[PDB]
């Protein structure tokens, strides 16, 4: 039981953490 | 005076405290600048000051 | 002052080449907000006292 | 004893230095952010050119 | 059918190291 999506351009802000991974994002327009 | 393939500029060396992750090589920071490398021939990872 | 319409107006690849600029308009913005809410708060410091 | 609790819970109150402390903290950053950008040039850093 | 995209489309979108920073 896959999915799928499909990637667009966006402006996306990333917090890289003390580790240097990802954490969380914010999609800039979305709201 | 450094050069890590082909990154020329000044400054010190030392170890890294930092973990790292096995796909980079390059630490930049805000100020637009190298602060972490890894050296090409070496997996150990040095800190640019 | 809107700043891209002023450099630009509506139109792409003029917007592009200012991206490539950094951020100049955007802390004029907040210079010139940071005016706007000044006056209301001069307004809001000389009359109701 | 009211000036000393109203400071011991409520930071709001010394916004008056705290918009300055900002105010700067936030120029510099800027300013810095700026060595980003390109300038209309091939690179924006240096050493690379 | 649908469902909804949370959060997990995203991913690192270089190979260019940093620490402690929203970018
Ligand atoms: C990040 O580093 C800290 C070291 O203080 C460690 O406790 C934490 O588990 C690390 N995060 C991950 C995801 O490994
Ligand atoms: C290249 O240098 C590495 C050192 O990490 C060594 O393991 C390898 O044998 C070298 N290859 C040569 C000399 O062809
Ligand atoms: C997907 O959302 C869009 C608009 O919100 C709609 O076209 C679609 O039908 C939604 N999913 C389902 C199960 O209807």
């Amino acid at each position: 039981a896959y999915y799928v999506g499909y990637l667009q351009p966006r402006t996306f802000l990333l917090k890289y953490n003390e580790n240097g991974t990802i954490t969380d994002a914010v999609d800039c327009a979305l709201d | 005076n450094f050069n890590f393939n082909g990154l020329t500029g000044t400054g010190v060396l030392t170890e890294s405290n930092k973990k790292f992750l096995p796909f980079q090589q390059f630490g930049r920071d805000i100020a637009d600048t190298t602060d972490a490398v890894r050296d090409p021939q070496t997996l150990e990872i040095l800190d640019i000051t | 002052v809107d700043c891209t319409m002023y450099i630009c107006g509506d139109s792409t690849e003029c917007s592009n080449l200012l991206l490539q600029y950094g951020s100049f308009c955007t802390q004029l913005n907040r210079a010139l907000t940071g005016i706007a809410v000044e006056q209301d708060k001069n307004t809001q410091e000389v009359f109701a006292q | 004893g009211k000036i000393q609790d109203s400071l011991s819970s409520t930071a709001s109150a010394l916004g008056k230095l705290q918009d300055v402390v900002n105010q700067n903290a936030q120029a510099l950053n800027t300013l810095v952010k700026q060595l980003s950008s390109n300038f209309g040039a091939i690179s924006s850093v240096l050493n690379d050119i | 059918a649908y469902t909804n995209s949370f959060t997990r489309g995203v991913y690192y979108p270089d190979k260019v190291f940093r620490s402690s920073v929203l970018h």
